[PDB]
């Protein structure tokens, strides 16, 4: 409430680390209020250039991401104490509140919480994908796509010779969705730890914590009407042809 | 440099000087471990330096993980290496650091050794046929006929205002995904005819080299298939219980016919498996509606091939002819070439090619050094498909007929229950399939193995249009061990693939790009097959790896 950057600081790392909350009350609440906000001390318009403004301050590249995941960073201390905060208080809760830990409890809150800012990154992608108007990338995005995909294997000649894109954030953070999503399920493991609960979420697509669920649940409700070529493209690769 | 066809006699007259100078062995032959038009290639050398007295040596290279050493080992009294069936498409002289003048050691530039390239792999590496004395390529005409903007923007060669932008020339000419534009037996037969020494024997192991084409290159295998049944159709002696005779007779696009049974022929051919999808319920029954249309009852078309009635064997010509391009299976009628050894029962060029992969690939049938156990299984593998290549070993060639029905049936059985699950999944640039135990053979504990399983899962399942374009990568967790096998798979082009119109996958260098990423790896098992395909990782390792793989070429 202090300041709308701190603000929405403190609504991210909420959304993120509280694991039983539903990323639809970010969505439908967090978001509103701070584009609620740009509005009055920006005017009617040219508040959307300070609303994306802010969430680009909060949207992670895929390398970032995976910096930030491996050897379980994420678990390790943030610099501003707003966000170290809510990274400690889920600590108490799951990993040193649960007693007979095992050592698979620290992995499965890290993958947790992985496939989780997973789908909190494509919110803010979809949201900047909706402010700067670039959903019609997403109708045939696999045929427009084949001029990239020609640099891409182009800089893979680069390296053994001589001797900012949103829709492609958002298709790379789809397919790391997907890793994770079948090798935790051919992993195989043929309430609970109340961490252990949160990462069987994640494979039922009862809860939002799956694809499935934050599709119907999240994706369907609060995005179909203001980005649906991106929905139908994200319902396309994770359903799957 | 390299050598244009007209030159070929002209080197084997340089490796014929120079490895009869001494009676000592001073020609070593390295030999591609695992494609059976080096193998053929290299034994129609062999037999050539046999039949004429040059003592040769041949010594399986499984991948250039194996060249490197094997090169470093070689005793200097060899003057004259040959490179068959790999080489051409690195920089060699770069890779087994050459020195030039460390071997210069009349006339031109003559050195301690010669190295020849018989490779039929494109691209060419400009360094070996524009840079490089030492190495000398045998050429397809590939060069003269294609290299000229490549030749010139390589010999941009300046040392040193103004740019050049021959960098982006040879980066688009090095981003070509590998492919084969020839087979190395029929560039041999070529030597062979120019100096008179075309036996029946030789044309043969040209055919078979050529017929291995047919599984990855059809166009290939179509392209040169006229001159060899000229040869087939000139050779017209018209005995011993040794008498080669070649006959070309239809040679069905089935697995194995005459080795099994009508209804196993179509239903364990991956060609059929595309088109009518037996993996599932509703394709099986299609293929029992094509029986029955062809009047052909079941149980007869699952008696074996022996005990099935001649009656409709004289007929399957005209019923095939008749009922399949309704199905759109029209590419099993084909002719081929069949050989009989005196008296005995006749073979395939495509039978004798799925025995020798039988063969190469499940043959005898401390993770550090464990890899040790797979070299010394390959090469054993190698030697018994290079014993195979004597005809006077029928009892060889008859266990691969049986190792080749054992392995694709395994084969279907797994790759059938993955597509049945729906295991692929499917990203931007790569197919993932993660597979769990396979309670079938082997668990691919056999490498080779896990590879065709691939071009299985590429081949047979349907998959639509804008998707088998892409690189497939497999997983299989060995739960003994808690490790990963992952493997890369490029989709090639087999007879039965429709070719028209559609374009090369626009990310054709997948395999550069899986290569370097296995390159940064903790792989506790590191494989080179020469194409850069496989290793051994933990379990915890696959999900960077796979995670790393889809951002191939961003930064």
């Amino acid at each position: 409430y202090s300041d709308p950057k701190e603000y929405i600081e403190s609504k991210y790392y909420d959304a993120l680390f509280s694991i039983h909350t539903p990323l639809a009350y970010f969505v439908k609440s967090n978001l509103v209020r701070l584009k609620n906000t740009c509005r009055t001390k920006y005017g009617s318009d040219s508040y959307k250039i300070a609303y994306q403004a802010m969430l680009q301050k909060f949207l992670l590249s895929i390398v970032q991401f995976k910096d930030r995941h491996d050897n379980r960073l994420l678990l390790e201390p943030f610099s501003s104490p707003i966000a170290d905060e809510k990274r400690k208080n889920c600590l108490t809760k799951f990993v040193i509140q649960d007693e007979n830990k095992n050592s698979s409890t620290i992995a499965d809150l890290c993958v947790v919480l992985k496939s989780r800012e997973i789908k909190l990154q494509i919110l803010l992608l979809l949201e900047i994908i909706g402010l700067n108007d670039l959903d019609w990338n997403f109708r045939d995005f696999e045929k427009k796509y084949k001029l990239k995909l020609k640099k891409r294997s182009l800089n893979l000649t680069k390296k053994g010779l001589v001797r900012l894109d949103y829709c492609e954030q958002l298709d790379l953070y789809l397919d790391r969705a997907c890793i994770l999503d079948i090798l935790l399920s051919s992993e195989t493991p043929n309430s609970n730890g109340t961490i252990q609960e949160h990462k069987k979420n994640i494979l039922d697509k009862s809860k939002e914590a799956s694809l499935v669920g934050f599709i119907n649940y999240v994706l369907i409700p609060y995005f179909n009407k203001k980005v649906p070529h991106a929905v139908e493209f994200i319902i396309q690769k994770l359903k799957g042809p | 440099m390299y050598y244009g066809i007209s030159q070929f006699s002209e080197a084997y007259n340089k490796i014929l000087r120079n490895s009869s100078s001494h009676s000592s062995c001073q020609l070593v032959i390295f030999v591609s471990c695992l494609n059976i038009d080096a193998l053929c290639a290299t034994k129609m050398l062999s037999l050539l330096f046999k039949k004429q007295l040059v003592q040769s040596q041949i010594v399986p290279i499984f991948g250039y993980s194996e060249l490197r050493r094997h090169y470093s080992q070689l005793d200097d009294n060899i003057n004259s290496l040959l490179l068959v069936g790999f080489g051409g498409v690195i920089d060699l002289e770069a890779f087994l650091e050459i020195d030039p003048q460390e071997y210069v050691i009349s006339g031109e530039q003559s050195f301690r050794r010669d190295i020849y390239v018989l490779d039929a792999h494109r691209p060419w590496n400009l360094d070996n046929i524009f840079g490089s004395q030492i190495i000398q390529c045998f050429d397809d005409g590939t060069v003269d006929d294609t290299l000229g903007e490549q030749k010139e923007a390589y010999y941009k060669l300046l040392e040193l205002k103004q740019i050049h932008e021959y960098e982006g020339v040879l980066e688009e000419y090095y981003s070509q995904g590998t492919t084969v534009v020839n087979s190395i037996s029929a560039q041999i037969y070529s030597l062979l005819s120019a100096i008179g020494e075309t036996n029946l024997s030789n044309l043969w192991l040209n055919i078979l080299g050529t017929t291995s084409l047919d599984i990855a290159y059809a166009q290939v295998y179509n392209r040169l298939y006229p001159l060899l049944q000229d040869e087939v159709k000139r050779l017209t002696p018209s005995k011993t219980p040794d008498t080669l005779t070649l006959n070309i007779q239809p040679d069905y696009y089935l697995f194995l016919l005459r080795h099994s049974s009508l209804y196993d022929s179509f239903y364990y051919s991956n060609y059929v498996n595309a088109k009518l999808s037996l993996w599932n319920e509703n394709g099986k029954k299609r293929l029992h509606k094509m029986f029955a249309r062809m009047g052909i009852p079941l149980s007869t078309a699952q008696e074996t091939w022996l005990y099935m009635d001649h009656s409709i064997k004289r007929e399957l010509g005209i019923i095939f002819d008749k009922n399949l391009d309704r199905y759109g299976l029209q590419d099993i009628i084909r002719d081929g070439f069949v050989r009989t050894l005196g008296y005995r029962g006749s073979i395939s060029a495509s039978e004798f090619v799925e025995a020798l992969t039988a063969l190469l690939e499940v043959g005898n049938s401390n993770s550090a050094q464990k890899l040790t156990n797979l070299r010394k299984r390959w090469v054993s593998n190698f030697w018994l498909s290079w014993d195979a290549l004597d005809d006077r070993k029928v009892e060889l060639l008859n266990r691969g007929i049986q190792l080749a029905q054992d392995l694709q049936r395994a084969i279907f059985n797994t790759g059938v229950a993955i597509l049945e699950k729906k295991l692929i999944k499917h990203l931007r640039i790569y197919r993932l399939c993660v597979l769990q135990d396979g309670p079938d053979l082997d668990l691919y504990r056999n490498p080779l193995t896990l590879l065709r399983l691939g071009n299985w899962l590429i081949e047979c399942c349907a998959e639509s249009e804008d998707k088998q374009l892409l690189p497939m990568v497999l997983a299989s967790i060995d739960e003994n061990t808690d490790t990963y096998l992952v493997a890369g798979l490029t989709p090639r082009y087999p007879r039965g693939l429709d070719t028209i119109h559609t374009k090369k996958p626009i990310l054709n260098n997948f395999s550069m790009a899986f290569q370097q990423i296995t390159a940064e790896t903790d792989a506790k098992v590191r494989i080179d097959n020469f194409e850069s395909s496989i290793i051994e990782i933990r379990r915890e390792d696959l999900s960077p790896f796979l995670e790393k793989l889809t951002l191939s070429g961003l930064l």
